[PDB]
């Protein structure tokens, strides 16, 4: 086995999440290169195209087939420690693993933060607006 | 691709 | 955070694993070599000095001030594989370690059938046994 | 030292 919180890390845990990917074969974007650029498929109804660095939790959507999915990750969030992991993840050393996985950790922290700050400015928003309406 | 929502 | 199951392969997890162990400083087999030989504590009721080697699951107790642990270690269980783990824990190759944990579960599972053997040798001679006095 | 029993 393999513990269940560092799958993403494994490029086949990641090719795996590709349930109905519609970009295959002939496609740049590939659940194959998908992977090797770090993405998961977390798709919703609402964005059945949705994909998300494991690493740095950028969320992705509007694929099309000529999309190389590097270099939107290049693109999209450019300051992605993943991208510069140039080594096999079997060939990281524990020390380096273990530090990714610090980075992702925080990426992840980042990332809610800026969450509930959306969250909190939209609430606003509603407030706002309802005092006018009553101003 | 584009930035989610 | 390390997944639980993967803190023995951790020195620190290994020394922490040591409770009231009786041999201390001024003596060989202190907690820290023990550790380093790739011992936990497992003490029993029985003996709290218990001792487990975490990747081949040899078990010691009896232990001198004397005792090197990694000499009673290589005499003990010559060939387990932890004895020829040369390099830091974090210096290991992912690879590398995915080698050992899974050398690991085999040396687990080689154990416990070794187990079940044995127990069921013991009531297969309870059962003879008893035929054999039913025979007279 | 010695193995266990
Ligand atoms: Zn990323
Ligand atoms: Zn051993």
């Amino acid at each position: 086995t393999l513990p269940p919180a560092w799958q993403p890390f494994l490029k086949d845990h990641r090719i795996s999440t590709f349930k109905n990917w519609p970009f295959l074969e002939g496609c740049a974007c590939t659940p194959e290169r998908m992977a090797e650029a770090g993405f998961i498929h977390c798709p919703t109804e609402n964005e059945p195209d949705l994909a998300q660095c494991f690493f740095c939790f950028k969320e992705l959507e509007g694929w099309e087939p000529d999309d190389d999915p590097i270099e939107e990750h290049k693109k999209h969030s450019s300051g992605c420690a993943f991208l510069s992991v140039k080594k096999q993840f079997e060939e990281l050393t524990l020390g380096e693993f273990l530090k990714l996985d610090r980075e992702r950790a925080k990426n992840k922290i980042a990332k809610e933060t800026n969450n509930k700050k959306k969250e909190f400015e939209e609430t606003a928003k509603k407030v706002r607006r309802a005092i006018e309406q009553l101003a | 691709a584009r930035t989610k929502q």
